[PDB]
RNA sequence: ACCCACUCCCGACCCGGGGAGGUAGUGACGAAAAAUAACAAUACAGGACUCUUUCGAGGCCCUGUAAUUGGAAUGAGUCCACUUUAAAUCCUUUAACGAGGAUCCAUUGGAGGGCAAGUCUGGUGCCAGCAGCCGCGGUAAUUCCAGCUCCAAUAGCGUAUAUUAAAGUUGCUGCAGUUAAAAAGCUCGUAGUUGGAUCUCUCUCGGCCGAAGCGUUUACUUUGAAAAAAUUAGAGUGUUCAAAGCAGGCCGCCUGGAUACCGCAGCUAGGAAUAAUGGAAUAGGACCGCGGUUCUAUUUUGUUGGUUUUCGGAACUGAGGCCAUGAUUAAGAGGGACGGCCGGGGGCAUUCGUAUUGCGCCGCUAGAGGUGAAAUUCUUGGACCGGCGCAAGACGGACCAGAGCGAAAGCAUUUGCCAAGAAUGUUUUCAUUAAUCAAGAACGAAAGUCGGAGGUUCGAAGACGAUCAGAUACCGUCGUAGUUCCGACCAUAAACGAUGCCGACCGGCGAUGCGGCGGCGUUAUUCCCAUGACCCGCCGGGCAGCUUCCGGGAAACCAAAGUCUUUGGGUUCCGGGGGGAGUAUGGUUGCAAAGCUGAAACUUAAAGGAAUUGACGGAAGGGCACCACC
């Protein structure tokens, strides 16, 4: 079930049990890392990247045809943003929720669901944390983290 | 969240035996429970079973022979020594006519009767009977 | 359901310790509060000074005098209700005289139909009640 | 009701099932390679797609996205590949 | 009380001393052994594997008041002599006396049930008493007081109290929590607990032939050391047996005084499943040879000297060869992105709808409220009613459902803005980030408190009118706080599904809500496709329903309240007979009301749950008789 809700849902993607490059797909597999530094230099974040070349340009896996993933990709060319990108969404959230309980302060289920999104960015932040992908000294603090956004 | 896979497999082979079906699916796989179903098709409890290769993990399609009263897990796995192991045999055996419990010793996952020949204790993982 | 993992011991024992005062006797025999309570101390018997001649009606359904025998005990001057056992043996039993008295028999719970009384006379100036009620022996002089 | 056996056939009763439920999960997607009556190259497109794609050599909406598969423009010839 | 005789200790000591200690005395703490009779002959009684005849003949084996007969046996006791001992005693030994009602006398509790064994007799008469509990006793008491008889253990047995088992009524094994006692109002959340798959010939040698680890750590398991005795377990051993003791056995000799266990922690050595843990991802990574530095216990039998220009060790870096150079998969786990939707979800603004009350004007008119009847109340200062307007404050009907959304409380006029959310779709992304949760925190109906605004309706309190024996209530007319909004407080509900959350598995069917997929055909877009509304299915979550010998349960009943003596997936809260009592007291929170936490003395044998049969109902529906009616 959902984290933060009483949801059971199912709907996830099913890889195919083949992990071979497609017949159709005629790219190589440095034609699309440069297609993926193009998109990540246009401001993309590796989900949007993927969505894109699956689309488009019929990569149907990035893992499949170029033996690597989509962000230690970006991060081999040196243009991985600086922090992940669940964890900037998160706080994106954050802030957009915070912005609205400025100006809306009867609302207790904004409350209820700021209180939600900063549990689940702590929870994040920390595992990150003992992976090492955030310095050990890195909070989320609620005042100027619009900056971080 | 689903631990200890081996408790699942076991009461859903338990579950679909007392439902006298004669084959019964178990997700996901793993060593442990191709190892207790090994032990538990040496003492012609179960039957042959196919290991279904998916490429995140395996399932199991085991075809039941309906010889089986009670597979069970035993959580936690406690450690078990020889001596221990007739206290443990009391309380979980219905017989000491037969029924088996299963450990992991250092030398493998195997029977009650075959960790006193080898003279070897361990961790208990379960019972069939 | 319960806890069942191998480094649960603390949470269990725990549990366990907390949960065995909400066992009436388990907190009647260690709390100290009914031994404070008790008026022999946590002895089996007690000898006391007779102060008075008492009868004790029957509960509701039966219909007696109980004849009892209020007495003050000697180790800490409680004054307690006991019960003369067999009959005529309140004849036995003067005012101002030594008497033993035991629990009744429900370890401080009242016996049949005598409300309150949960002490029986035992002996009476140092010579038991079955003596004398059987004959074999006679209150001093 | 006697699994994995071939001597009852059942691709119905397992391209019946959801996708995750499956014995070996697959999805029920596919790429498409699609020709535009205007334009003169592929383009392979998922069939779930989420963007409004273009024509590699033109400004025509291929396809545009829906709660599911995506919607495929008049004219445009669409063949699953594999 | 007797003694240093034993065991040992002290001193200058072979010699003295020792209330240490030994011996005896008192001793039903407790433990072992074990008398209170045995036998025979006649009379019965029983059976016979006797004749057989259920008439009977019957010393074959037996049983008894014979309170018949008879002798044999013996020790309790008295006592002598040894023996014992430091001196004695006690046992042991010997002799003398020592049994018939063998009076040389067995008791303690019971006889309704639990629980073995008398509704026999006399007395008493809800008294006296018995009774652990149920109960007995109010004129045959199977239960009290006794006589007789019987039974339980027996040199013992009853009573009180502590404690163990019984108690699976403290549940680790192993309990419960819908209704019997019980799941926090609801979410978040640190610690705690629990966590998906996955990795199969290297140092001095005189036995590939003594050795080192310098390499990757533990848990587990097995082993080996080390670990007082006594006790417990246990081997041997006729104490006359036994409890015991550590003795003893053989015709000077032979022999024992074993052995096991000793948990946790520490030490040690094999195993490597299970579980935790580790390296290589800006390569300041592994191996390999090169560029560069040192007194470097000798690289000078010669008086060292500056001819140690140097193997071996601690650095920093560069160029290289070389790795198959180095990233398990992508969970019917989770988070995040994205797509089209969806919902009485939330906040702000905005709009509409009648109704109610009030006000103004017009018409007509004497009644109008109100009730089970009335009365209080309004009314020719024109009420009620009809019409046209205005104002205010509430509320959002019908549509509206066993339908939706929300963590719960809860949420329903239009439109707009604001942020949020589930499910579905996904060959997207991260890659274990998770589950549950002490501490802590957000929200939390109604009523209630403080301040401000408002005040239509309804309305605690209160006033009056009724009903009534009384009513202080129900009913009526008014009506204060309140009910509405804003800002602070409170934190409680039958806050309920009286049912914790997460995960797996175990029947059938028809619906319904959202999303997606597929498909005859019918309609609208008045034209192609698409898109709506239908129709037929499928898949995924959701609210439910029916059904079913899945299974469970005390049952009611529940597809969970199932997968439970065939008991162990993870985890939180919580119950332990009924009252006292959610009380007292302390702490804490609050302005207050009160909230959270929360006893004990004492009292009691039941309280309670579900179901059954009756009885009753100021409950419903029927049927019948001129002792009912028409």
């Amino acid at each position: 079930g959902r984290m933060h809700a009483p949801g059971k849902g199912l709907s996830q993607s099913a890889l195919p049990y083949r992990r071979s490059v497609p017949t159709w797909l005629k790219l190589t597999s440095d034609d699309v890392k440069e297609q993926i530094y193009k998109l990540a230099k246009k401001g993309l974040t590796p989900s949007q990247i993927g969505v894109i070349l699956r689309d488009s340009h019929g990569v149907a896996q990035v893992r499949f045809v170029t033996g690597n993933k989509i962000l230690r990709i970006l991060k081999s060319k040196g243009l991985a943003p600086d922090l992940p990108e669940d964890l900037y969404h998160l706080i994106k959230k954050a802030v957009a929720v915070r912005k609205h309980l400025e100006r809306n302060r009867k609302d207790k289920d904004a409350k209820f669901r700021l209180i939600l999104i900063e549990s689940r960015i702590h929870r994040l932040a920390r595992y990150y944390k003992t992976k090492r992908v955030l310095p050990p000294n890195w909070k989320y603090e609620s005042s100027t983290a619009s900056a971080l956004v | 969240v689903r631990m200890n896979v081996l408790a699942d497999a076991l009461k859903s082979i338990n579950n679909a035996e007392k439902r006298g079906k004669r084959q019964v699916l178990i997700r996901p796989c793993s060593k442990v429970i191709v190892r207790f179903l090994t032990v538990m098709m040496k003492h012609g409890y179960i039957g042959e079973f196919e290991i279904i290769d998916d490429h995140r993990a395996g399932k199991i399609v085991v075809n039941l022979t309906g010889r089986l009263n009670k597979c069970g897990v035993i959580s936690p796995r406690f450690d078990v020594q020889l001596k221990d192991l007739e206290k443990w045999q009391n309380n979980l055996l219905p017989s000491r006519q037969f029924g088996f419990i299963v450990l992991t010793t250092s030398a493998g996952i195997m029977d009650h009767e075959e960790a006193r020949r080898k003279h070897t204790g361990g961790k208990i993982l379960g019972f069939f009977f | 359901g319960k806890c069942r993992g191998l480094r649960t011991a603390r949470k269990l024992r725990s549990h366990r310790r907390d949960q065995k005062w909400h066992d009436k006797q388990y907190k009647k025999a260690h709390l100290g509060t009914a031994l404070k309570a008790n008026p022999f101390g946590g002895a089996s018997h007690a000898k006391g000074i007779v102060l008075e001649k008492v009868g004790v009606e029957a509960k509701q359904p039966n219909s007696a005098i109980r004849k009892c025998v209020r007495v003050q005990l000697i180790k800490n001057g409680k004054k307690i209700t006991a019960f003369v056992p067999n009959d005529g043996c309140l004849n036995f039993i003067e005012e101002n005289d030594e008497v033993l008295v035991a629990g009744f028999g429900r370890k401080g719970h009242a016996v049949g139909d005598i409300p309150g009384v949960r002490f029986k006379v035992v002996k009476v100036a140092n010579v038991s009640l079955l003596a004398l009620y059987k004959g074999k022996k006679e209150r001093p002089r | 009701p006697l699994a994995k056996d071939l001597l009852h056939p059942s691709p119905e009763e397992e391209k019946r099932k959801h996708k995750k439920k499956r014995l070996v999960q697959s999805p029920n997607s596919y790429f498409m390679d699609v020709k535009c009556p205007g334009c003169y190259k592929i383009t392979t497109v998922f069939s779930h797609a989420q963007t409004v794609v273009l024509c590699v050599g033109c400004s025509t909406v291929l396809c545009q996205p829906t709660g599911g598969k995506a919607r495929l423009t008049e004219g445009c010839s669409f063949r699953r590949k594999q």
